[PDB]
DNA sequence: ACGTGATTTATGGCG
DNA sequence: GTCGCCATAAATCAC
């Protein structure tokens, strides 16, 4: 079953996403060891986060056309 | 919470497409305009509906009777 | 407490 | 062979 991430893990991932929307193989290794998440989890988190960004911009675009 | 008419439209569509309750992007776009809601709101509704409807069979059967169109 | 709509982890297909 | 995008499942959040 799905494990919910800690307040600390989420915060740290969110901080790296702002700096970089895409991760390198090296940066993914660093964060996996620091946050105690597999490289797979870090990979999927960034993928889902990119999808979240596309969604949020679309919502704002919808509202900007409604005016 | 959505309007009684938006929920009505959504359930009528779901119960009449039970063999394939996966509306295409065009069907989601048409449902949203009809309900006065967003595509992502239609997307979330179908997702939640597909997993939840089958948790109480007796209730699903009563809605099929009621939402029959 | 639980129902509802939304959001957060996780998968498999495919380019 | 790997990774990103996509739609979706399943769990969980928030009121």
């Amino acid at each position: 079953g799905r494990q919910t991430y800690t307040r600390y893990q989420t915060l740290e991932l969110e901080k790296e996403f702002h700096t970089n929307h895409y991760l390198t193989r090296r940066r993914r290794i660093e964060m996996a060891h620091a946050l105690s998440l597999t490289e797979r989890q870090i990979k999927i988190w960034f993928q889902n986060r990119r999808m979240k960004l596309k969604k949020e911009i679309q919502a704002i675009k919808e509202l900007n056309e409604q005016e | 919470n959505f309007s009684k008419q938006a929920s009505e439209i959504l359930n009528e569509y779901f119960y009449s497409h039970l063999s394939n309750p996966y509306p295409s992007e065009e069907a989601k776009e048409e449902l949203a305009r009809k309900c006065g809601i967003t595509v992502s709101q239609v997307s979330n509704w179908f997702g939640n509906k597909r997993i939840r409807y089958k948790k109480n069979i007796g209730k699903a059967q009563e809605e099929a009777n009621l939402y029959a169109a």
